RNA sequence: UUAGGAAUAGUUAAUAAUAAUUUAUAAUUUUGAUUAGAUUGUUUUGUUAAUGCUAUUAGAUGGGUGUGGAAAAAUAAAAAAAAUAAUUAAUAUAU
């Protein structure tokens, strides 16, 4: 055992230059020599695997972290719910992207991580409610109904909203079928000035229609307008009989479904929304950390062009751009 | 069988020695 | 949200043996001390008894 | 093919198995793999006494549309494209 100053000052190095695999590597094997790892520790580790998004790595640490009986900070809560954002997903060709991400709840570690945050004192941030929606919502997820509930509160404690999580949390209403919750997601991002979403502000075509929760309510307990408050009317349609609008809202309910069941012939089981929407995050693509960058989608390899920064038959700094 | 341990310890020092050689100079 | 008084009353006798009340201006804390090494036991801990990991030795 | 040479994997074979819930002592690699770098190849080039050294510009392109025999389809001075349009010649293009 050398310093553990010196020990400090490696993993603040690693932490700093390169990959996640090191830290890990350190902080284990040097726990197992006799290191008592600090809250100091912790925080570099968990800075390098926030970066690259590492999922499974984070509940690795906050293991370690909860055995060792050192209390999280709020810097530590920082880099547990905005880690779990960057975290690899989405579909190549037929191929899911990290496929074991849906099996750990890392859409629960990063709601579980704000349940501390408040609990223990500690300031929430606004880019963790923001990196806390993304992976309720990412493709290979389909949460809408808590990540609605957390945009609830989110505006209730006067957060504003990122533009990467506008564009998953429409994509995801889409997918879901959700067009009034996706047409309110646009007259939201326009209202508070989202950068990005101050041209599309869609009307509310729902602004007669009550809410879809109040309809099944009412259904359980005006008889026959109660039976007939989820059909949609132009204003100039009126409703058949009750005998005769009963039977004809059995058969689109039979036609719906003949139609969702057909499989597209060409998509491998997958939506619109899956297909070529493959994500790591900006480290990926010659980039660092900034922290206005929660999920960054790491930028297209027609940025850097090779032969433009190199000559010909000589090597170019750019190990790991172009391989996705 | 009681002296694996001691020998792990030897193990990961050595291993912690190797992520050492990162550091470079002192 | 609890607003807090300010002002506290202590009691101080003197020597002759009478008791009045110093009015101390005082606030509380709001932000935890967690910057000290010491760890007091009681705080909110993360469940991660849920998440599937390469652990053999427990189950799925 | 790499001045400072080590591990790799949607993995190998069998199969009453299209569309693999099984079996196996599986497969690649120090006779140099995978990854990273450079990278169309090619007795067509140049030189020399030289079986040496040194160069290259035919090409292809698993999510744009299951159409079409074949995706090669978002742009090419001809490859004249279903009535002899014109077929003497040269510019054949600027115009
Ligand atoms: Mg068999």
């Amino acid at each position: 055992r050398r310093d553990p100053t010196e020990f400090l000052r490696v993993l603040r190095r690693m932490s700093r230059t390169t990959s996640w695999q090191k830290t890990m590597l350190f902080a284990s094997k040097g726990r197992m020599v006799g290191y008592r790892l600090t809250r100091e520790h912790y925080n570099t580790v968990l800075f390098s695997q926030s970066l690259w998004g590492r999922a499974l790595e984070i509940v690795r640490v906050v293991r370690a972290m909860q055995e060792d009986k050192v209390q999280p900070n709020g810097a530590t809560y920082y880099y547990i719910v905005n880690g779990m954002g960057n975290a690899d997903h989405g579909w190549n060709y037929d191929f899911r992207i990290n496929r074991r991400l849906e099996k750990i709840q890392h859409w629960r570690v990063a709601l579980e991580a704000l349940e501390a945050c408040e609990a223990n004192g500690f300031d929430s941030t606004d880019t963790m409610h923001n990196s806390a929606l993304i992976t309720l919502v990412i493709p290979g997820f389909n949460r809408w109904q808590q990540a609605s509930l957390l945009l609830q509160r989110m505006l209730r404690e006067d957060r504003r909203m990122h533009p990467t999580m506008v564009k998953f949390y429409h994509d995801c209403l889409v997918r879901n079928n959700r067009p009034r919750e996706a047409s309110s997601l646009m007259r939201l991002a326009a209202e508070r000035g989202v950068h990005g979403y101050e041209d599309k502000w869609e009307a509310d075509v729902y602004k007669g229609r009550p809410l879809d929760s109040e309809v099944m309510n009412e259904s359980e307990g005006q008889a026959s307008s109660l039976a007939f408050a989820s059909l949609m009317l132009r204003g100039d349609q009126r409703p058949l009989p009750e005998n005769l609008q009963a039977l004809l809202e059995e058969e689109t309910t039979r036609n719906i479904e003949a139609e969702r069941s057909v499989p597209v012939p060409f998509s491998a089981g997958l939506h619109a929304t899956e297909i070529n929407s493959v994500f790591r995050p900006r480290v990926y693509r010659q980039l660092w950390y900034k922290w206005q960058h929660i999920a960054n989608r790491y930028r297209p390899t027609a940025a850097l062009k090779r032969r433009q920064l190199a000559p010909r038959d000589s090597p170019t700094g750019i190990p790991g751009f172009y391989r996705i | 069988t009681e002296g694996t341990q001691e020998k792990l310890a030897a193990a990961i020092q050595e291993h912690v020695q190797d992520a050492y050689r990162f550091s470079g100079p002192t | 949200p609890r607003r807090i008084p300010g002002t506290t009353k202590v009691t101080y006798t003197n020597k002759k043996g009478r008791t009045f009340s110093f009015s101390v201006p005082v606030s509380e804390l709001t932000h935890p001390q967690v910057t000290l090494e010491s760890a007091a036991g009681t705080w909110r801990e993360m469940d991660t008894s849920f998440c599937e990991l390469g652990d053999i030795e427990d189950d799925m």
